[PDB]
């Protein structure tokens, strides 16, 4: 119940957005999870407060799922998003691919390839959905915080 | 691609997406580097469809798998 303000690029498009949309804008802030994720019932997140519909209208901009699609009335893209990873410094050495096992079993291959998400990760889901081996070589990979 | 490729002018104005699939069969024109209107592909939609969450969800899974 304290008010703190707000910036960044998708909020200036909802700035915009609303402007000429012509719908008087009442922005809050979130406490549990980044967007949501089914939790055990229903999503741990935003996603369940609009789906709660604790938010009639809901904020932010997080690729939905296919689980974030079916969950309810989802907006449109804003920008175009994808999964990655961070690469440090030619290059060429990735691990194979994406789903691939010198990604997916990095540590059963020689070299370890560590990298993930946070709790609950997004992308990770996404990847609990695509493939579970990097999902175990997460427990390995299991990243936390974001800087 | 035509003119195009008979570079009969500058260069042409077409779809970048499309752009890199024809330099990809035929790299004898030179794309250009920039972004602008980038947005995917389409199928025919008209007003209620079962392909409305059917073909929703159903590109949902197709970028999924």
């Amino acid at each position: 119940y304290i008010k703190k303000c707000c910036k960044g690029f998708c909020i200036d498009i909802l700035k915009k957005i609303s402007k000429s949309v012509k719908f008087t804008y009442d922005l809050y802030l979130v406490t549990n999870g980044k967007h949501g994720k089914k939790i055990n019932g229903t999503w741990n997140g935003m996603i369940g407060e609009v789906v709660m519909k604790r938010a009639y209208m809901a904020v932010g901009s997080l690729t939905i799922n296919e689980e974030r699609s079916e969950v309810v009335d989802f907006s449109v893209p804003f920008i175009e998003t994808g999964i990655s990873v961070m690469v440090s410094r030619e290059y060429v050495d990735q691990v194979s691919g994406l789903s691939d096992k010198k990604f997916q079993r990095p540590n059963d291959f020689s070299p370890p390839f560590r990298f993930g998400t946070v709790p609950n990760g997004s992308t990770e889901r996404n990847i609990r959905n695509n493939y579970a081996e990097m999902h175990a070589y997460m427990g390995k990979f299991n990243q936390r915080g974001v800087d | 691609i035509q003119a195009v490729r008979d570079n009969k002018l500058h260069a042409f104005i077409w779809d970048s997406a499309v752009l890199e699939f024809e330099a990809s069969q035929k790299c004898d024109l030179v794309t250009t580097g920039e972004l602008f209107f980038r947005s995917g592909f389409g199928i025919g939609m008209r007003k209620d469809s079962p392909w409305k969450q059917q073909v929703s969800l159903s590109i949902l899974k197709s970028h999924e798998n």
